[PDB]
DNA sequence: ATCAATATCCACCTGCAGATACTACCAAAAGTGTATTTGGAAACTGCTCCATCAAAAGGCATGTTCAGCTGATTCAGCTGAACATGCCTTTTGATGGAGCAGTTTCCAAATACACTTTTGGTAGTATCTGCAGGTGGATATTGAT
DNA sequence: ATCAATATCCACCTGCAGATACTACCAAAAGTGTATTTGGAAACTGCTCCATCAAAAGGCATGTTCAGCTGAATCAGCTGAACATGCCTTTTGATGGAGCAGTTTCCAAATACACTTTTGGTAGTATCTGCAGGTGGATATTGAT
């Protein structure tokens, strides 16, 4: 049985994100948008954190490259160095 | 045969979700993805566990951030369902869109 | 091997003269860490180019202090140029 | 030899944060104050931060602060929320806060 | 006697103000706005006239901007009357309060 | 000196008709009657944040006028830079 | 004597940008090649306003660019748009755009 | 009456270049000379930050580069990049 | 209302994952002594910026009228919440080796310094031209009928 | 549809501000050419810590049922658009005066630099314990009747 990478972010995952974000109702729709919300989220850090690999020579993704690149994308994180 | 009503539990699961901090995506299917997404930039890379942690600590933040905004958008239109439409509004406003 | 510095021990030391019977985890302290970073850079690069702005070559306390002023909030923006104008005085004043 | 902290009042570097002046590229020159009234700065932030946070720890049975009580004791407080706005704190959840009209009528 | 329908000179003037692009604050009272406001900040200010200009160029933009969250705000929730809840909803969202 | 006369209510010449041309620059075709105190409002804190940073830069500078660098500065702080003045 | 920005085969001043490079204190060092490659990708990305600012000027029947041309050309396209999305540009005005629903009729 | 430089020549050349029937006025030629400045400051910015975190004490073309691919979109990147690539490569097979 | 079903709270226990504590180097702070650099303190300019007066239009304030929008009301149908569990995907924990990181080396490339040459800025005068703002007057657009 | 009111369109036409054109001075760059310094690429390799995978774990896919939410329809009330009318205030363009940005020339004060002590702060290791879960029983909340 084969599936989607996406489809991995399940909709018990979704709903309970949602849940702590204050949400009682959830139209059907939700979860494949969230899906498409949460990859170009994802690609446009990780996109970021990998120029940032490249840059210093590595072969491994820091989690240094991925602090500088929610930095800079305004998504300051703390808690992981920097 | 008992039964809560709909909107019992849901409401429940809010008290609970906002009460603790654990993350809320399974560890693997996220790590998969961020490989695959990766791949795409660079092949054959490698990612330090902390590294997959903080994206994870980053997007689940960003969400349900977001979940935030779609629902006064919801509650904005007189709903209490958040729709797409929701969330496109929310991202539009935000300046992550249009 | 070499050496990681950080400030997670002043910090330390500030959580005992403010609550001696308390302590703090690994995460905390990393956030705690991250903070102090953070902050250290707002109020650097905000010298920065105050001093820059004015063709200074020097960053000296009164860039920090306009810096502080532009990157804090009301009490707390002034609350801390109390606390860092008096410690300029107290290390000045000592032989 | 005295640590210029000492002098200071402050438990807070001053040396090291002279250095991290001299070595980020902020200016040619750096001022002798200048150290001193930022590393008294942070050390303040610090206090009012590690002091708020202490009494969440506090208010939920706690002796280890732990990230958590980090963001309770930042988002209730007016000021460092604003300092501190665009920032996740890693671990940190979310305010309780449930909107009213989602409230169930009876 | 001639008259036009409720909305029709609104989308007359939409057309003509978005074609333009000329300030549409009068500038003297914008002036001594920006002046008391100074004042209360710090007394005997002067102000180069241009900074005047900048700080108009810059609100007004601001606000033409909110004004179109602000409207998309009344669209979402089925109106086409922008109202005090929509300036806010668009400001919370936008992180301004 | 001699005089100079004292500013008061002049958030209020910012007049209706002019509120209504900013909104239907923003695309706005029906505007309810409150919309007008509540943007005066908005503006205000707008424009306080601005001029207080700006003149933070003045200040600093030890100045007594205002320059356009001040304010152009003082809106790249509040991420609202703004291209046409100089920097 | 060639300029180095001839050298370089630009029309825009390398020299000045290395100058520019040193005075901004942005680091201890500066590369021979860094002002060029940075000079080069300015002059690209003004080439790249121009040209479609001359478009939007010839559109509206006009042989001289003014600020609206550049609001404009940044404004319809996409990633100018987005290098652009923070930034404000004096005596520019915005796009015309009136939503759907606010058309007469059905 | 100090030297107050700008940019207006190189943009004036590279408007002719494109458009050479076409004229600039001088508040457009504000707003080109502010757009320069202000993607001078990020990319050079980038760098700087790039550098740093790699603690390298110079700035080389290589920086700048990266620096563009973190700042710019897409295709202006792809384009910018070429651009830069190919007037090195050409500067320095020019002494 | 009472009453059952079930979720939540609270008191107490306890092993160990994760704090706090200790030690011992040593990188990098501090101390010392010259070697630059810098930010003024005075002492003058020419500006822009303030103030103010008068004329004029161009837009603002106001009141009236009623079109049509908003929000109240009502309702049916559709659509998401709640529901029990074993199938299966994730979690956990153990193990080779990829490559990050430590170290050392040396020259291609950087700064530094004193010449030499050029260009980009401004300021003084001069010329020009694109187009802003006015003019009918021929072509829509809207709304009453 | 047809008809009249008025907004819209566009094209040509003169005054003119704002643009382009030199001219020329020159001061500040930028360039050129040695002498001097070194940052970091390059090569070698130690040892974290990351990919892989086997057994242990528990969250999720599923299909059914109907509660209650959403969106459609209708409609009475009243808010906000349009517009005519009366005239105040902003705009425009003078003119003077000065308060003050913007320079330049000399040093005392401050900060950088090369060199040596003298720790404070880190990694590696050694004890120490806060609290994450577990259980037990009381208590609160919800929903049916
Ligand atoms: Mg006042």
């Amino acid at each position: 049985v084969l599936r989607d990478n996406i489809q991995g972010i399940t909709k018990p995952a979704i709903r309970r994100l949602a849940r702590r974000g204050g949400v009682k109702r959830i139209s059907g729709l939700i979860y494949e948008e969230t899906r498409g919300v949460l990859k170009v989220f994802l690609e446009n850090v990780i996109r970021d954190a990998v120029t940032y690999t490249e840059h210093a020579k590595r072969k491994t993704v820091t989690a240094m490259d991925v602090v500088y690149a929610l930095k800079r994308q305004g998504r300051t994180l703390y808690g992981f160095g920097g | 045969p008992h039964r809560y009503r709909p909107g019992t539990v849901a409401l429940r699961e809010i008290r609970r979700y906002q009460k603790s901090t654990e993350l809320l995506i399974r560890k693997l299917p996220f790590q998969r993805l961020v490989r695959e997404i990766a791949q795409d930039f660079k092949t054959d890379l490698r990612f330090q566990s902390s590294a997959v942690m903080a994206l994870q600590e980053a997007c689940e933040a960003y969400l349900v951030g977001l979940f935030e905004d779609t629902n006064l958008c919801a509650i904005h239109a007189k709903r209490v369902t958040i729709m797409p439409k929701d969330i496109q509004l929310a991202r539009r406003i935000r300046g992550e869109r249009a | 091997r070499s050496r990681k510095e950080s400030y997670s021990i002043y910090v330390y030391k500030v959580l005992k003269q403010v609550h001696p019977d308390t302590g703090i985890s690994s995460k905390a302290m990393g956030i705690m860490n991250s903070f102090v970073n953070d902050i250290f850079e707002r109020i650097a690069g905000e010298a920065s180019r105050l001093a820059h702005y004015n063709k200074r070559s020097t960053i000296t306390s009164r860039e920090i202090q306009t810096a502080v002023r532009l990157l804090l909030p009301g009490e707390l923006a002034k609350h801390a140029v109390s606390e860092g104008t008096k410690a300029v005085t107290k290390y000045t004043s000592a032989k | 030899a005295k640590t210029r902290s000492s002098r200071a009042g402050l438990q807070f570097p001053v040396g090291r944060v002279h250095r991290l002046l001299r070595k980020g590229n902020y200016s040619e020159r750096v001022g002798a104050g200048a150290p001193v009234y930022l590393a008294a700065v942070l050390e303040y932030l610090t206090a009012e931060i590690l002091e708020l946070a202490g009494n969440a720890a506090r208010d939920n049975k706690k002796t280890r602060i732990i990230p958590r009580h980090l963001q309770l004791a930042i988002r209730n407080d007016e000021e460092l929320n604003k300092l501190l706005g665009r920032v996740t704190i890693a671990q940190g959840g979310v305010l309780p806060n449930i909107q009213a009209v989602l409230l169930p009528k009876k």
